[PDB]
C-alpha cells in the first residue's frame, strides 16, 4: 500500500500509538563523561526493556510496547523497503489452492503448501492487561446466583477499554454490567444452546451498543463449598492442578476468533481480541477471588483448524488425527529446563495447555477516588434469566421497585432507581416507547448532566402512558 | 567563559568533589600536544559541519559523515576524539568496541541501534565509536556468526542515516586493515586521518602538559628529556612520569615508616622530582612504538650530509620542484617522478641523505627495515604493504624509505610492491625511495618506467666529505682545545662514514676507561690526541677491494649507456 495501511480501531489504540513510552534514566555511577552525552547506561529505557519487567513483576510486554519493538526492528524510514506489515496472525490451514502443478489436498501436496511443524511457546504480550470490575456488586450477585441455587453460572460481561498507567503502555477492560445467557446449569457443569444463545445476544449487544457499552468477556464460577461451617470453598485450581481445563480453553479460543481486535498493522487488518476471561474458584484459603486468562494467539488460531479437542486429564488438551479437509502437522511444546536450556519435546499424544495461557490481573478502583460508573446499580430489579431462582422479571416487580418513587418524584433517587442495565432492558423489550424515546431514556440513565433530559423524558407521552399501565397492574 | 562554562568565578569557568574529582573530563584543546595538523584536520572536519551548517548548504554540497582516525596505540586517539566532543559542546554518544561485543547474543546490535537512533534524535550529534576494529575486524579472522551480525547492522546503520543529519561518527582503529574494508567506501567512513609519533617539540609539549601538577624541582632540563625520548608515544611519556615519581617516593621511603597509618605532611613538603628520577625512568622505560611502521618527522638539513653537491642538485631537481612548484609543470605537463633508487657501498649514508630529501620538502617520512619486509614475506606481522602505502596516501605528503630492498629482490612481496606503486596517484606527491647494496640483484621488473627508474650511485666519501662528518660526529663529544682532524681524514682514505664513527667510539671508549681508572684510584675532561691514534690503528675499511672494484666498474658500464 506504498504505506501504513487504512483503517480506524479504538480510540485507546489510537492515543497508545501516539505516545513513546520511553522511560528515563538519570546519570548511573558507572557513566565516565561530561554532562551531556550518553553512553549506554544512561539512555532512555525502551518501552519493552525485559529487564525492567521481570524487576518490576511483570510478566508480559503490553502488546502496544510489543508493537513499538516491532516497528523498531525494522522499517527503517525514507528507504530501505516498501513498508513490509509487521504484524501477521498465525495460520495453519491448508492452502487448498497452490498448485505448482499438483492438484488439490485430498489428492495431491507439494512441499510449497504443506503446513510446517507447529512449535508451541508461552506468549509474551497480553492484549488487555488489567481487567476491573467498578463495583462489587457486579460480581458479588453472579455468585448469590450460586450460593442461592446451588448450581454453577456463566454470563457475558460488558463494558469498555481504557488506559493503564502502571504498565507501560498499559490496557484495562473496565466491566459495568454483567448479562447472564439462557443456560441448563447443572452441578458439575452447565449446558446452553450455542445458535439460541448468540440469536438473542445480536440483540442484547444491538442495545449494549446503543447504550455505549460492548461485549469484552466472559466470567463464569467454578465453586463447591466445602463441609466447613462458614463459607469455604475447596482450591481445585492453582500450580499443582490445572487453572482453566482443556475445555474452557477452546472456548475462550473461539470467543476470541470471533471477536476480532481490529488493528492497522496487519495484513488482514486484525490481531489478537481484546476478550478476557474470568474464572471463579477461591484462593488457597476459603475466599471466593476471581482471576483472568487470554489464550495465547496460536491457539487461537491453532483451534480454528480444529487440531484440538478436551481430553479427560484436566491439564491437557488432546490432538486429533489427519483426514480430507483438516491436515495437522507435528506439535513440539518448547519448554526451559532447569539448567537453563530449551528443549523440544513431540507431544502428539497430549501436551500441557499453560502454553495455551497468558496471565491477567484483575482489581477493583480504589474506594475514594473519583467515581465514573456509568449504573448506579447491581441491587434491584432482578437480573435476566433467574427463572430458576423466585426471580422473574414482571410488570408486577416493575410495580413494586419504581412506582412509588415515580409517582411522586425525588429526581435524585429516580435517576438513580432508573440507571439499572437490566431495568432500562426489560423496559425496552416492553416497546411501551419510542425509538427517540428510548434514546433520551438511555442518555438520562448513563450520563452525567441528566436534569433536562429527565425532565424531558416525564413530560414526555410515552412515560406517562407506561406509568398509568404500571398503576393499573398491581 | 571557558570550555562552554557559563576566584570562585575563575574555577567556575574553568579560567561530594570526588565525582567530578575522578571524572576530570572536559579535556580541551589545551590538552594535548604535537599533534597540531591532525587537530586541525579533525576540527576542520567536525566543527564546521555542526556548529555553522549554513556554509555548506550555501555552496550546496554534504559534508562528510564517517571520520575514521587511526594510529598507533597510546597516542591519543580516543582523548583527541573526546576533546574535539567536548569543545565543540554538541551531543555525543560514546560506543566503546569491547562493551558492545561483550552481551548476551542479540543485544549488540540492539545497543548499536539504540545509540545511532538517539544521535539522530538531538543532532547535532557525534557518535564515537572507540575500538571499531573489535566490532568489524577483518571478514577471515572472525568467521563467527554474530560478528558478521554486527558488522551487517553497523553498515545498515552507517548507509541509512546520511539524509539531512547532522550526525557524525569518529572511530578509532589501531591499522587501516584491521576494519572490514567494507566500511572506506563512499557515504561511510571515508576521510581517514593518520597519527604518527611526535617529534621531539610534541615530546616537549606533552612533557610540558604531564609535568604541570607534578611538584618538579627546580633543576629540570625537559628539554634533554625531549631530545633523549625518540618513540615515545603520549602513553609513555605519562608512564616515565609515573615511574619518576615512584622513584622520588622510594628514595624518600627512609625518612617513612610504612607501618604508620598516617604520613607527616612536613615529609610531603620535600617531595621533589630529579632529573636522575628521569634518567632512571627512562631506564626503566619500555617504548614499543616502533615495533610496527608509523609514520615519523624528521629534521635532517643539508648540513648533516658531507659533500654529494652533485647528489644533493639532482635530489632537488628531482623531489623539491615538482612538490614546490607544481604550477610549471601543469604548464608543461610534464609528470614529476615517481621514485628513485639508491645504490652503492653500505654505511655511506644513504639514509641520512634520504631524511634530508624528505625534510627539505617539509614531508613526512615511513621507514620499512628489511627485516619488516621479509616478516611481511613469512605473512608473520601485523601490518603489509598496502597498509604501509595507505598510510603513506592518508598522510600525504610523504617519502616512503625501502631499506636493505636486496633481501627481497633476490616473487608474492614484489609482485604486490609494484602493484601498488602502479596503482598510486600520480599527481599526488608521495615519493618512493629505495636502498640496496646488489644493484644487480634486484629484480629488473622495479626499474621499468613509472617505477624507481632515477638510479643513483652513492660513492665513499673524500677528504672533504671525510672532514665534514669528523666534525660533525665530534659535536657532542668535547675535545681538547686545538686538535686537528685534518691528518686523521687524510689517514682515513677508503673509509666510510661508519667506519669513522667507528674510530670515534673507540677512542671515546679510551677516554672514558682511562676516566674510569682514574676515578676508582682516587680528572679527564678532555680527549687527547693520543685516543684517536690508538683508534685509528685500531681501525680498518669495512669495504672489500673487490667490491669497490665491481661497484666503480658498474657505474662506468651504466654511464657508457
Ligand atoms: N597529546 C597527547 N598525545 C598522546 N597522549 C597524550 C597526550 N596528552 C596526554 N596524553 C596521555 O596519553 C595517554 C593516551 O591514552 P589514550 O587512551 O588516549 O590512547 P589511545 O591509544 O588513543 O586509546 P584507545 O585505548 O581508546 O585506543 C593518556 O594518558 C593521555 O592522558
Ligand atoms: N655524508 C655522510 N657519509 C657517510 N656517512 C655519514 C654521513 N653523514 C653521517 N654519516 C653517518 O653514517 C651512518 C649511516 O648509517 P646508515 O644510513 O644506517 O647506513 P648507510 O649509510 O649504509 O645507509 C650514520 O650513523 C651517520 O652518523
Ligand atoms: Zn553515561
Ligand atoms: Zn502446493
Amino acid at each position: 500500500r506504498y504505506g501504513p495501511l487504512r483503517i480506524k480501531e479504538l480510540a485507546v489504540d489510537e492515543e497508545l500509538e501516539k505516545e513513546d513510552g520511553l522511560i528515563p534514566r538519570q546519570k548511573s555511577k558507572l557513566c565516565k563523561h561530561g554532562d551531556r552525552g550518553m553512553c549506554e547506561y544512561c539512555s532512555p529505557l525502551p518501552p519493552w526493556d525485559k529487564e525492567y519487567h521481570e524487576k518490576n513483576k511483570i510478566k508480559h510486554i503490553s502488546f502496544h510496547s510489543y508493537l513499538k519493538k516491532l516497528n523498531e526492528n525494522a522499517n527503517k524510514k525514507e528507504n530501505g523497503s516498501s513498508y513490509i506489515s509487521p504484524l501477521s496472525e498465525p495460520d495453519f490451514r491448508i492452502n487448498k489452492r497452490c498448485h505448482n502443478g499438483h492438484e488439490p489436498w485430498p489428492r495431491g501436496i507439494c512441499s510449497k503448501c504443506q503446513p510446517s511443524a507447529i512449535t508451541l511457546q508461552q506468549q509474551e504480550f497480553r492484549m488487555v492487561d488489567h481487567v476491573e470490575f467498578q463495583k462489587s456488586e457486579i460480581i458479588n450477585e453472579f455468585i448469590q446466583a450460586w450460593r442461592y441455587t446451588g448450581m454453577q453460572r456463566f454470563g457475558y460481561m460488558y463494558g469498555s477499554y481504557s488506559k493503564y498507567d502502571n504498565t507501560p503502555l498499559g490496557i484495562k477492560a473496565v466491566v459495568e454490567a454483567i448479562y447472564e445467557p439462557p443456560q441448563h446449569d447443572e452441578q458439575d457443569g452447565l449446558t446452553m444452546d450455542v445458535e439460541q444463545v448468540k440469536n438473542e445476544m445480536l440483540q442484547i449487544d444491538r442495545q449494549a451498543q446503543e447504550m455505549g457499552l460492548s461485549r469484552i468477556g466472559l466470567i463464569f464460577t467454578d465453586l463447591s463449598d466445602a463441609g466447613a461451617g462458614d463459607g469455604s470453598v475447596f482450591c481445585k485450581r492453582h500450580k499443582d492442578s490445572f487453572f482453566l481445563s482443556s475445555l474452557e480453553v477452546i472456548m475462550a479460543a473461539r470467543h476470541q476468533t470471533r471477536h476480532p481486535n481490529v488493528s492497522k498493522y496487519s495484513e488482514q487488518g486484525f490481531f489478537s481480541s481484546k476478550f478476557v476471561t474470568c474464572v471463579i474458584s477461591g484462593n488457597l484459603e476459603g475466599e471466593i477471588d476471581i482471576s483472568s486468562y487470554q489464550v495465547s494467539t496460536e491457539a487461537e488460531a491453532l483451534v480454528t483448524a480444529d487440531m484440538i479437542s478436551g481430553s479427560t486429564f484436566p491439564s491437557m488438551a488432546y490432538i486429533n488425527d489427519t483426514t480430507d479437509e483438516r491436515y495437522v502437522p507435528e506439535i513440539f511444546y518448547m519448554k526451559s529446563n532447569e539448567y537453563g536450556i530449551t528443549v523440544k519435546e513431540n507431544a502428539k499424544p497430549a501436551f500441557p495447555v499453560d502454553y495455551l495461557l497468558v496471565t491477567l490481573t484483575h482489581g477493583f478502583p480504589n474506594t475514594d477516588t473519583e467515581t465514573n460508573s456509568k449504573f448506579v446499580s447491581s441491587t434491584g430489579f432482578p437480573w435476566s434469566n433467574r427463572q430458576a431462582m423466585g426471580q422473574s422479571q414482571d410488570y408486577q416487580e416493575l410495580k413494586k421497585y419504581l412506582f412509588n418513587v415515580a409517582s411522586s418524584g425525588d429526581f435524585n433517587l429516580l435517576h438513580e432507581k432508573i440507571s439499572n442495565f437490566h431495568l432500562l432492558l426489560y423496559i425496552n423489550s416492553l416497546q411501551i416507547l419510542s425509538p427517540d424515546e428510548w434514546k433520551l431514556l438511555i442518555e438520562s440513565a448513563v450520563k452525567n448532566e441528566w436534569e433536562e433530559s429527565l425532565l424531558k423524558l416525564v413530560s414526555s407521552a410515552g412515560w406517562q402512558t407506561l406509568v398509568m399501565i404500571l398503576q393499573e397492574s398491581g | 567563559g571557558k570550555k562552554r562554562k557559563d576566584r570562585v568565578v575563575r574555577n567556575n569557568l574553568r579560567i561530594n568533589r570526588e565525582d567530578e574529582e575522578n571524572n576530570m573530563n572536559e579535556v580541551g584543546y589545551d590538552d594535548i600536544g604535537g599533534c597540531r595538523k591532525q587537530m586541525a584536520q579533525i576540527r576542520e572536519m567536525v566543527e564546521l559541519p555542526l556548529r555553522h551548517p549554513q556554509l555548506f548548504k550555501a555552496i550546496g554540497i554534504k559534508p562528510p559523515r564517517g571520520v575514521l582516525m587511526y594510529g598507533p596505540p597510546g597516542t591519543g586517539k580516543t582523548l583527541m576524539a573526546r576533546a574535539v566532543a567536548n569543545e565543540t559542546g554538541a551531543f555525543f554518544f560514546l560506543i566503546n568496541g569491547p562493551e558492545v561485543m561483550s552481551k548476551m547474543a542479540g543485544e549488540s546490535e540492539s545497543n548499536l541501534r539504540k545509540a545511532f537512533e538517539e544521535a539522530e534524535k538531538n543532532a547535532p550529534a557525534i557518535i564515537f565509536i572507540d575500538e571499531i576494529d573489535s566490532i568489524a575486524p577483518k571478514r577471515d579472522k572472525t568467521n563467527g556468526e554474530v560478528e558478521r551480525r554486527v558488522v551487517s547492522q553497523l553498515l545498515t546503520l552507517m548507509d541509512g542515516m546520511k539524509a539531512r543529519s547532522n550526525v557524525v561518527v569518529i572511530a578509532a582503529t589501531n591499522r587501516p586493515n584491521s576494519i572490514d574494508p567494507a566500511l572506506r567506501r563512499f557515504g561511510r567512513f571515508d576521510r581517514e586521518v593518520d597519527i604518527g609519533i611526535p617529534d621531539a617539540t610534541g615530546r616537549l609539549e606533552v612533557l610540558r602538559i604531564h609535568t604541570k601538577n607534578m611538584k618538579l624541582a627546580d633543576d629540570v632540563d625537559l628539554e634533554a628529556l625531549a631530545a633523549e625520548t625518540h618513540g615515545y608515544v603520549g602513553a609513555d611519556i605519562a608512564s616515565l612520569c609515573s615511574e619518576a615519581a615512584m622513584q622520588q617516593i622510594r628514595e624518600k621511603m627512609d625518612l617513612i615508616d610504612l607501618d604508620e597509618d598516617e604520613i607527616d605532611a612536613e615529609v610531603l613538603d620535600s617531595l621533589g622530582v630529579t632529573m636522575d628520577n628521569f634518567r632512571f625512568a627512562l631506564g626503566n622505560s619500555n617504548p614499543s612504538a616502533l615495533r610496527e611502521t608509523v609514520v615519523e618527522s624528521v629534521n635532517v638539513t643539508w648540513d648533516d650530509v658531507g659533500g654529494l653537491d652533485e647528489i644533493k642538485e639532482e635530489l632537488k631537481e628531482t623531489v623539491e620542484y615538482p612538490v614546490l612548484h607544481p604550477d610549471q609543470y601543469t604548464k608543461f605537463g610534464l609528470s614529476p617522478s615517481k621514485g628513485v633508487l639508491f645504490y652503492g657501498p653500505p654505511g655511506t649514508g644513504k639514509t641520512l641523505l634520504a631524511k634530508a630529501v624528505a625534510t627539505e620538502v617539509s614531508a613526512n617520512f615511513i621507514s620499512v627495515k628489511g627485516p619488516e619486509l621479509l616478516s611481511m614475506w613469512y605473512g608473520e606481522s601485523e601490518s603489509n604493504i598496502r597498509d604501509i602505502f595507505d598510510k603513506a596516501r592518508a598522510a600525504a605528503p610523504t617519502v616512503v624509505f625501502l631499506d636493505e630492498l636486496d633481501s627481497i629482490a633476490k616473487d608474492r612481496v614484489v609482485n604486490q610492491l609494484l602493484t601498488e606503486m602502479d596503482g598510486m596517484n600520480a599527481k599526488k606527491n608521495v615519493f618512493v625511495i629505495g636502498a640496496t647494496n646488489r644493484p644487480d640483484q634486484i629484480d629488473p621488473a622495479i626499474l621499468r618506467p613509472g617505477r624507481l627508474d632515477q638510479l643513483i650511485y652513492v660513492p665513499l666519501p673524500d677528504e672533504n666529505a671525510r672532514l665534514s662528518i669528523l666534525n660533525a660526529q665530534l659535536r657532542k663529544t668535547p675535545l681538547e682545545p686545538g686538535l686537528e682532524l685534518t691528518a686523521i681524514a687524510k689517514a682515513t682514505q677508503g673509509f666510510s662514514g661508519a667506519d669513522l664513527l667507528y674510530i670515534v667510539q673507540r677512542a671515546a671508549k679510551y677516554a672514558i676507561k682511562d676516566s674510569i681508572e682514574a676515578h676508582r684510584q682516587h680528572p679527564v675532561p678532555y680527549i687527547t690526541k693520543e685516543h684517536f691514534a690508538e683508534a685509528m690503528k685500531t681501525a680498518k675499511r669495512s669495504v672489500s677491494d673487490a667490491e669497490l672494484r665491481r661497484y666503480e666498474a658498474y657505474s662506468q658500464q651504466m654511464k657508457a649507456s
